[PDB]
DNA sequence: GCATCCGTGAGTCGAGGG
DNA sequence: TATAATGGGAGCTGTCACGGATGC
RNA sequence: CUCGA
């Protein structure tokens, strides 16, 4: 169908690769395509450079490294639950200083995980994502003292775990102090150690009135740098002997040592820019020619004394400013844990050099790869910023890789984060999306990168702008930092332009984020697009300008919760970004070059290019993702089809013809229906389930292990004690469920038999054994069955046996069986539906087609939405989506309406007019006039002022259609609704939250080991937790026996719950509850604290609640 | 070994009997007495002593024989006829079949 | 405060 | 954490009386399971308790006669509906359950205010009072229809709101 | 009969401020520092907001959500405090037999401090309705006996007599003056506000009081 | 009887020894190969009671007919295994040690 | 709402005393197999089954209806607890 | 609350405020064993004062003492209620030293032990109530009459 | 009398996931 | 069972308010 | 920790 696009804004540049923040960072760190001699000092290369050489053989030195090919491909790794990684080899040489002997060898350091093409990782078979982190950029900062107005604090901040923060404060007594590891000492003392003299400090710092007299201490200048160094050492190290060489080593490490103290590369530039100096190294000082040489200390103290005195040119700093905040990408976060793991290997090296023979040693003997593997293995497994990938739809994956977290290791702890870190800073513009962010406690901590935004080599985020010279807007695009941007005046993207020249004599612009109205002469730069202000998901919301930010947040966040539907359709009204997202997410298959398609198959597509070469593209089909949604590729092309470069081949999951499809386009009628849509609830037509709208495929993986025990080995077998053929019907010879069989709750997936525990038959068992004359079997039924409320058709079986080629399991494990059970989920009652505007609700009712409100021509509506949802939420976008969707219904055309530049009301009115001629005009040609019911509604409309009195019925119906309203007939009556109802097409998605997964119930079941209270969780078949606030509820009602029930019979009372279940099944009332077991645990846990807890009667005589069991 | 606090909330208690099993053993002990009441006070007692439903342990044919006073040959066929009369009462009523698992 | 340092000091007495 | 409890997504029934709530069959079968076994023995649906339990273990082994038995079980009895957080005592209320097809719990519109529960995907937990005492406490004191007013104010807590008010005003 | 207007008036959905944004100007907005932007959005959601106008607004929206987030944590803490302090309080008896009471004022000093004016209706009902008179009250030729539970109409009557200058304050049995040990009595507490009748002995008012105070804790801005 | 009161107080070493069913001498848990309680260890059945209901360690007395009877060979009492959640052990220190609660809780109760 | 619940709250000096009375009576009926009921055959609460009307299995339902008739006596220390138990077991065997 | 449009009865607040005034400080021992500066409940000091006055002794001079809910909760007589709240270590130590006995007066105490809360259907007021039909009531009345 | 270091708190329920 | 060697390494910190011991 | 309310 034809697609009409609106807006006058022409994007000069397209969107940058969206996954580049992941891919480019990890490529920058690895440098695997770079020859070892051409590698820079950045990345894992740096880690070798910092760690080596290792002295005190004697010297073990680093040469170069390399990365071998992965032992298993990506798909095979997910299968065997291995990690996709490359082997790391490093060439080292052992050098004895005295002997001169040189032994060189290439050592194996273990494997380093590799990032996939799309920007994610595979760890132990599970796809994971490394979330970028945001923190305070290293450098020198100055902030106003909260306690002392007019006085300021100098803060020198290095990288995380790169060494301590340092504070320079002017004390109430006038002296200038320094804070290191929470220690207050006069800065003058350290200055002497740097070699400074009163002669130098007076000329330099004397220009600032009476700040220099707090720096003057005669006792400090009365001693040489060697004496003051030992003086400082005693202050910072109580109890440690003040040895001269141990004093130098501490200060050197604390200050001059690059191997320990390191400012960021950005931290260096930030210090240079702020202090107006140049840093030789990345440290605060240097050890040169036997002494210490100052770098950052003097210019910092100079800047503080100038700011305090009021000397112009010195201002405080905004720590929330995006120029002072940077981003730690996947490459930097991995490097640090690689840097730590390397230093741990170094500690093993120096320890190895002290032991063993001093003559014969090889780099292979010294190097233990274990501490390096562990540090990496932990970072891709147990790290906070390493998260389980969200695969639910292709947009979920793209957004997850574009996330920014202020939390995590080295970042802000929760109790630390206030309003300031959470707030949207004026510098977030074009960089961090103001819309997308979690609801609740996570707000402002987790954000999303802007569409056009870019993270530079220094870690800061840059946004594009257009060069404007003399009122002429060029195509030159300049990515600026938050600091660079503040220097100019930047006009808005919608600024009127005739050709390349500014049309308006008054334009809207920003100066340091502050909006201002200026002339074309005063305009230095111009926004590229309105798209640069918002994230990817927020840019998928049409008519965003008509939606309140709070609901747009939800509409944005809920698109990633969208479940791919078998029938899924692209939105009738789009933002135009639907194509790029599909491409960058690598969901769809595309044509590499020009050529002709040789073959088209469900599993396969073969293409012959202009080169003449035959390229076979295998198609991913019904693969289970992380969240359990089905990921499959459907070929969009036919045999012999001529295709160009970049042309669609196969449609990925949640995609239609190369466009992003998160849901269905349905015809909605906005009106209350019988309290069924009451409070955000939704009423849907049964016609949706008939044509299979909102139906998705879901897969659930089941696993079981046979292991060797001391009672004998467990085994997968078709022989299960005490089971009929009916139970074993779909099981194969080996005891595994066949492919294509329908499984229901209680059915057996994989049969397994384990030897019974050592068993003393009770008298009831021995007598029952002799009655039926049957010997008790050795094994018992351990078989893996289907968990209650689950089921489907088994599409796959995977079996790994010990003693078989390519198969080695964990110790003790014989064989591991994996059963993949898929399902086809129809939309039902309790499933959650939502639109792109933030409107969301569960379906409360499904009406048969004849009960649905319908059009005059007989066409019933799909979804009935409650109009009460609109006014309080203030999102009008769905209303405009519906109006324009109405026209698209009868015009058979979709629309591209970009954010903030799109179809205005009159433009939609023009389309609705054309829609009316097709809708109504068809009727008058079919030989039908106006219905009686239509006139009754028109009479009502005249009273409503929706139509102008006196016009013909047709002219008034058109006036209603232009308002997007139509005459609606109740299906139950046939009588019309007393007024015209807004009806049109809307794009609605099915969210991942479904009633099938969320329903749970328990009578009795498993209990925790100690507490003896029901387990938590659905998978464990546990009970619902009744908390403190719920106990208060029963208390406030005053129901004691309902409360005493929850505290005893239903949870922890072992005598009570056993007696209760037996009472009910016998048809007897439940017995009086006894003492809860968790209280006895409390008593005993208190006894371990040497506290005597005595339960006493009214006579103060102890009462044993353990019934003589614990008393000798 | 690994720490419980790493995770202990995901671990079931396999030792103590669930109310289902507790009631199952209780309904078994009652149904057995319903079957043994259809026998004589002796042949029901011999079966209880032979399988140890009284003092908890299973006596030999000499001890049950000496308790009742009869020869070991006699007390063994009293056990048999009590077991045979239980087999006939079981095939008719079919009450104890469900407990055989 | 630090048990190790306190021990190393008592060792430095002899 | 307690036994005889379950949870699911809530959906508004219009048709429920103020004292009623839709309770899914599959949940009620599990929640009332010890009672259901007893009723099954009182009828010819099963020889004994253990035979009846094994009958319900497999879904395909569940026939039509057991539901009609379950209806007799829950007659006159009430469950407890609760939504977190519970700010005040009305965060838990007593309802006479009505078996429904589907996996969703049905909630009466007028008590939504007291629960502060909307239809946007809120879930609620079910609790079943066992003893004749706990059923007497629930029915008399904790019944939704038995508390019409707020203990904090004394103004009506359950009152027309949203669509009901819009319809009356029209 | 305009749909937005109807829902606003009826009390079904929306308030004047929310309706204004759909029709009139969006209004003034806040800088992240709490300062207010000199330039308000002149747009309405009907008309649509520019990309700059949208961005200016997100400062407040973010501040608002983050405020609510950090607020609910502090409200929940307060609620738990109130419960733990008031939990042992339950009505243990019909009457403690105290001669002590509190005087509920119907008049509050004006901010001009010119004179005394009548308190708002809602405020008087809050400290009057459902409480027991500790002394005989004769107003407007009506006798309200000592020991009487004041109904809603009994309160509106007392308001009328106040407007007539007959009664400036109402003696009332209060938990402040209640002498009952380990809790309160029936007379001092007054009505059970749920049943609009005298409180049933054995009712725990402590938890009820704590919950009542805590509940709209997330509502306080 | 019915409990009307709960009292908490200080436990004397003699009181502590009275609760104790034995001293745990060895810092051992279970035998590595047999996965059974080590003698005089933390899990020892001689002290804290039997693992299996009414059954000793060696298996000499397997039935309820022996109750309160302490086996001669393995020294394990024959009784319900539920007592393993109940019976206290004790450790006798060579030198007295202060209870940290009465030290670091300010102001110190010992101080 | 429970039928005549307004009247029941008038019979008692506390809303909770009503519950204790209703609950205890519901236990007396269950234990004695509803032989002690003060309800006439036409006053019997009925449950509609697949077949037809049958007695209401709910003991609490009956208790509330019995209480409405005023044929039950409630209060404290009317009869010794143990003596009250066996006088019912004599009249209505369990 | 009024500012936010929340209708709330004054008496609810009065319950809490009452618990804030629950304690007093001694300005002089008089004839008692009490100490100057010692803090105790207003109930127990007046109960001692009426005993000393009845004994003709000198009553204890005390001061009204206001404390916030958090402190009032930890200052409660029941140690089970206090330790279940916060500062468990500080609470348990002083409770163990004094050999304190909990009478289980409040709700929280009984909730822990799993006993019947002294409120509503579990209140001693209504919990001893008996139910008897006239047929049974007259059956016992004749047994009493014959004896 | 009054600054300062230490210890103690900082919402509920339910999924998933390592 | 015997060259002789004799003082550790770890360390990123963006909140608030309370009582209370600690010091000038 | 990430989500749902
Ligand atoms: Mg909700
Ligand atoms: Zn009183
Ligand atoms: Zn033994």
């Amino acid at each position: 169908m034809e697609i009409k696009r609106f807006g006058r804004i022409r994007e000069v540049i397209p969107l940058p690769p969206l996954t580049e923040i992941q891919v480019e960072s990890y490529r920058r760190a690895l440098q695997a395509d770079v020859p070892p001699e051409k590698r820079e000092n950045v990345g894992i290369q740096a880690a070798f450079r910092e760690t080596f050489p290792i002295e005190e053989g004697l010297v073990l030195d680093f040469l170069e490294y390399r990365l071998g090919e992965p032992p298993f491909p990506q798909d095979e790794c997910r299968e065997k639950d291995l990690t996709y990684q490359a082997p790391l080899y490093a060439r080292l040489q052992l050098i004895h200083k005295d002997t001169g002997l040189i032994k060189e060898d290439e050592v194996f350091l273990g494997h380093i995980p590799l990032m996939t093409e799309d920007g994610s990782f595979i760890i132990n078979g599970a796809d994971r994502v490394i979330v970028s982190q945001i923190h305070r950029s290293p450098g020198v900062y100055f902030t106003p003292d909260p306690a002392r107005p007019g006085r300021y604090i100098a803060s020198i901040i290095p990288l995380p775990k790169r060494g301590p923060w340092i504070d320079l404060e002017v004390e109430p007594n006038g002296v200038v102090s320094m804070k290191v590891n929470k220690r207050k000492f006069p800065l003058v003392l350290l200055l002497r150690v740097l070699g400074y003299d009163q002669e130098t400090l007076a000329r330099e710092l004397g220009a600032y009135g009476e700040l220099v007299q707090g720096l003057m201490d005669e006792s400090v200048f009365a001693m040489r740098p060697e004496e003051a160094l030992i003086r400082l050492f005693t202050l910072l190290r109580p109890g440690d002997p003040p040895k001269r060489d141990k004093a130098v080593a501490y200060v050197y490490g604390l200050i001059a040592d690059p191997r320990r103290y390191d400012l960021g590369e950005a931290g260096r530039y930030k210090a240079e820019e702020k202090l107006g100096i140049r840093l030789s190294g990345r440290t605060l000082a240097r050890f040169e020619d036997g002494e210490f040489k100052d770098e950052v200390f003097l210019p910092t103290l100079r800047y503080l004394f100038a700011l305090t005195a009021g000397v112009p040119g010195h201002e405080v700093d905004d720590i929330d400013h995006l120029g002072n905040r940077r981003i730690r990408t996947v490459g930097e976060l991995m490097t640090d844990q690689f840097r730590v793991g390397l230093a741990r290997l170094a500690r093993g090296v120096r320890e190895r050099m002290l032991m063993g023979s001093e003559d014969s040693l090889t780099p292979a003997k010294l190097v233990n790869s274990r501490p390096l593997e562990a540090a990496i293995r932990e970072f891709f497994s147990r790290s906070q910023l390493s998260q389980f990938k969200d695969e639910t739809n292709p947009l979920s994956s793209l957004r997850h890789k574009r996330r920014i977290s202020a939390l995590g290791p080295g970042g802000l702890t929760r109790e630390r984060a206030g309003f300031d870190v959470r707030d949207v800073h004026r510098t977030h513009y074009g960089r961090i999306c103001p819309v997308e962010t979690p609801e609740g406690a996570n707000i402002g901590l987790i954000t999303s990168l802007a569409a056009y935004a870019r993270v530079d080599e220094l870690g800061f985020i840059r946004t594009p702008y257009r060069r404007v010279v003399g009122g002429v807007v060029t195509d030159e695009v300049v990515y600026m930092t938050a600091t660079e941007e503040d220097r100019y005046t930047i006009a808005q993207a919608n600024t009127p332009l005739e050709g390349n020249r500014i049309a308006a004599e008054r334009v809207v612009a920003r100066r340091k984020g502050e909006p201002v109205i200026v002339s074309p002469e005063e305009v230095e730069f111009m926004d590229v697009s309105p798209k640069q202000v918002f994230s990817v998901n927020t840019n998928l919301i049409p008519f965003l300008e008509h939606d309140d930010a709070n609901r747009a947040l939800m509409g944005s966040n809920m698109q990633t919760q969208a479940v791919p539907l078998i029938r899924a359709q692209a939105p009738v009204v789009m933002t135009g970004l639907e194509e790029r997202v599909v491409r960058d997410s690598l969901a769809a298959l595309y044509a590499e070059e020009d050529g002709e398609v040789a073959k088209v198959d469900g599993n396969r597509i073969v293409v012959r290019y202009e080169d003449g070469r035959l390229v076979e593209y295998p198609l991913r089909r019904f693969y289970r993702s992380n969240q359990g949604t089905a990921l499959d590729q459907r070929p969009r092309v036919v045999v012999g089809q001529r295709v160009r470069k970049g042309d669609l081949l196969a449609d990925g999951p949640a995609s239609e013809n190369g466009f992003l499809a998160l849901g269905q386009n349905v015809l909605v009628a906005i009106m209350p229906f019988d309290g069924y849509n009451f409070e955000d609830a939704i009423v849907i037509s049964e016609e949706l389930l008939k044509r299979d709208f909102y139906t998705s495929i879901h897969i659930e993986r089941y696993e079981i292990e046979a292991r060797d025990t001391k009672l004998g080995p467990e085994r997968i077998t078709r022989d299960i004690p005490h089971l009929s053929e009916a139970a074993l019907r779909d099981l194969d010879e080996e005891g595994v469920v066949r492919i294509g069989a329908e499984v229901k709750p209680g059915d057996i997936l994989v049969g397994r038999t384990s030897f019974k525990g050592e068993s003393e038959p009770t008298p009831e068992e021995r007598l029952l054994r002799s009655i039926f004359g049957e010997k008790a079997r050795d094994v018992k039924d351990t078989s893996l069955r289907v968990p209650p409320g689950e089921g489907g058709i088994v599409v796959r079986t995977v079996r790994l046996r010990r003693g078989d080629p390519g198969v080695e399991l964990k110790p003790g494990v014989r064989e591991v069986v994996r059963v993949y059970v898929a399902q086809k989920r129809k939309l039902q009652v309790g499933d959650k539906l939502a639109n792109r505007h933030g409107n969301k609700g569960v379906v409360a009712k499904i009406l048969p087609v004849e009960d649905m409100p319908h059009l005059p021509d007989g066409t019933p509506v799909d979804v009935i939405l409650n109009p009460l949802g609109v006014p309080s939420r203030m999102n009008l976008g769905q209303i405009l989506e519906t109006h324009l969707g109405l026209a698209g219904y009868f015009l058979g055309q979709r629309y591209i309406s970009p954010i903030f530049d799109g179809a205005k009301e009159p433009e939609i009115k023009e389309l609705l007019a054309q829609a009316f001629e097709v809708y109504f005009g068809k009727r008058k040609g079919e030989g039908f006039g106006v219905d009686k019911r239509e006139v009754e509604v028109l009479r009502r409309a005249e009273k409503l002022g929706l139509v102008t009195p006196g016009k013909t019925p047709e002219e008034q119906l058109k006036e209603l259609f232009l308002q997007g309203k139509v005459v609606l007939y109740d299906g139950r009556t046939g009588e019309p609704i007393e007024g015209p109802i807004v009806v049109g097409q809307m794009f609605i998605m099915k969210l991942y939250h479904m009633v099938e997964d969320k329903m749970h119930a328990r009578s009795t079941g498993p209990y925790s080991l100690i507490t003896q209270q029901p387990l938590g969780g659905k998978a464990q078949f546990g009970g619902q937790r009744f908390g403190e606030m719920e106990v208060w509820a029963l208390e406030a009602y005053g129901a004691a026996h309902t409360l005493q029930e929850m505290l005893t019979l239903k949870s922890d009372d072992i005598e009570g719950r056993n007696a209760a279940y037996e009472a009910i099944i016998k048809g007897e009332d439940v017995p009086e509850p006894s003492v809860p077991e968790s209280f006895r645990v409390l008593v005993k846990e208190l006894q371990a604290l040497a506290l005597d807890v005595q339960t006493l009667d009214e006579k103060d005589n102890p009462v044993d609640i353990f019934e003589g069991l614990a008393s000798k | 070994p690994v720490s419980l606090e790493t995770y202990g909330d995901f671990i079931p208690d396999e030792h103590l009997p669930s109310p289902v099993d507790a009631a199952t053993q209780s309904l078994l002990s009652e149904e057995l007495e319903k079957a043994l009441s259809k026998l004589s006070e002796r042949e029901a007692m011999v079966l209880k002593l032979r399988k140890g439903l009284i003092d908890g342990r299973e006596h030999t044919l000499e001890e049950v024989g000496a308790f009742f006073g009869v020869t070991r040959e006699r007390i063994r066929q009293i056990e048999n006829k009590a077991l045979r009369k239980l087999k006939y009462h079981e095939s008719r009523t079919r009450k104890l079949r469900d407990f055989l698992d | 405060s630090d048990p190790v340092r306190q021990y190393l000091h008592e060792i430095g007495q002899v | 954490r307690v036994d005889y409890s379950g949870r699911s997504v809530i959906v508004v029934g219009p048709q429920l009386k103020l004292h009623q709530c839709g309770l899914p069959k599959r949940m009620a079968l599990e929640l009332f399971k010890p009672f259901l076994l007893k009723k099954m023995e009182e009828k010819g649906i099963a020889p004994n308790v253990k035979a009846a339990r094994r009958m319900l273990e497999r879904q395909r082994d569940i026939k039509d006669e057991v539901w009609d038995a379950l209806e007799e079980v829950i007659h006159g009895k009430v469950v407890l509906l609760n939504r977190a957080p519970t700010l005040h005592r009305l965060g838990i209320q007593a309802f006479q359950p009505v078996l429904v097809e589907g996996q969703s719990i049905q909630l009466h519109p007028l008590v939504c205010e007291a629960f502060n529960a909307d239809f946007d995907g809120d879930q609620m937990a079910v609790h079943v009072p066992l003893s004749s005492f706990a059923q007497a406490e629930a029915r008399i004191q904790m019944l939704s229809a038995h508390n019409l007013l707020s203990p904090a104010s004394g103004e009506p807590l359950a009152k027309p709101s949203r669509d009901i008010i819009l319809g009356l005003y029209y | 009969f305009n749909p937005l207007y109807v829902m606003a008036q009826s009390g079904a959905r929306g308030n004047p401020q929310q309706i204004r944004q759909l029709c009139g100007l969006r209004g003034l907005m806040q800088k992240p520092s709490g300062e207010t932007f000199e330039v308000p959005v002149r747009s309405s959601f009907r008309e649509g907001l520019t990309v700059l106008e949208y961005f200016i607004s997100s400062h407040g929206a973010r501040k608002g959500g983050a405020d609510t987030a950090l607020r609910t944590a502090d409200s929940g803490y307060l609620t738990r405090k109130l419960v733990d302090v008031t939990h042992e309080i339950v009505v243990r008896e019909a009457d403690c037999g105290t001669t002590n009471y509190i005087s509920v004022p119907l008049f509050q000093p004006d901010e001009v401090t010119r004179s005394l004016r009548l308190r708002k209706r809602a405020d008087i009902e809050a400290g009057l309705y459902g409480r027991v008179l500790a002394r005989e009250v004769e107003v407007l030729g009506v006798r309200l006996e000592e020991g009487r539970y004041l109904s809603m109409d009994d309160v509106h009557l007392l308001i009328k007599a106040a407007e007539a200058g007959e009664i400036q304050e109402v003696p009332v049995r209060s938990p402040l003056t209640c002498q009952t040990r380990y809790g309160v009595c029936q007379k001092c507490y007054g009505y059970d506000l749920s049943m609009a009748r005298p409180v049933s002995i054995g009712e725990a008012v402590g938890i009820v009081a704590a919950q009542s105070i805590g509940e709209p804790g997330t509502q306080l801005t | 009887k019915e409990v009307r009161k709960v009292r908490i107080a200080l436990a004397s070493p003699e009181k502590i020894r009275s609760w104790s069913y034995g001293e745990v001498e060895k810092p051992e848990t279970i035998n590595y190969r047999t996965l059974k309680p080590e003698r005089d260890g933390l899990f020892d059945e001689r002290i804290f009671g039997p693992i299996k209901d009414y059954e000793c360690a060696c298996g000499k007395y397997k039935r309820q007919r022996f109750e309160g009877k302490v086996c001669e060979r393995c020294g394990v009492e024959v009784t319900k295994s539920i007592v393993r959640r109940y019976r206290m052990g004790h450790i006798e220190l060579a030198t007295p040690a202060a209870h940290i609660w009465f030290v670091k809780d300010v102001p110190s109760k010992i101080g | 709402a429970e039928p005549g619940i307004d009247k029941l709250f008038g019979m008692v000096d506390s809303k909770y005393r009503l519950t204790v009375v209703v609950a205890k009576r519901a236990q007396q009926l269950l234990r004695h197999g509803f032989k002690n009921t003060v309800l006439e055959p036409e006053e019997r609460p009925k449950m509609q089954t697949l077949e037809g009307l049958f007695d209401d299995p709910n003991a609490v339902t009956w208790a509330m209806k019995e209480l409405l008739t005023g044929r039950l006596v409630f209060g404290e220390n009317l009869v010794p607890e143990d003596r009250l138990q066996k006088e019912m077991e004599r009249l209505y065997p369990v | 609350y009024r500012a936010q449009g929340v209708k709330l009865h004054d008496k609810h607040i009065e319950i809490v405020v009452r618990q804030m005034m629950k304690y007093v400080e001694v300005t002089d021992p008089g004839d008692s064993r009490l100490l100057e500066g010692q803090v105790l409940e207003k109930w127990d000091v007046e109960a001692l004062n009426e005993r000393l006055i009845a004994e003709g002794k000198t009553p204890v001079a005390w001061k009204p003492l206001l404390m916030g809910v958090t402190k009032s909760a930890l200052s409660t007589k029941s140690w089970l209620s206090a330790a279940s709240f916060q500062n468990t270590t500080h609470v348990l130590t002083e409770a163990a030293i004094a050999g304190k006995k909990d009478e289980l007066i409040g709700l929280k105490e009984n909730v822990i032990l799993g006993r019947l809360i002294p409120a509503g259907t579990g209140s001693d007021f209504v919990r001893f109530t008996q139910v008897v039909d006239q047929k049974t009531l007259k059956a016992i009345e004749e047994a009493r009459k014959e004896a």
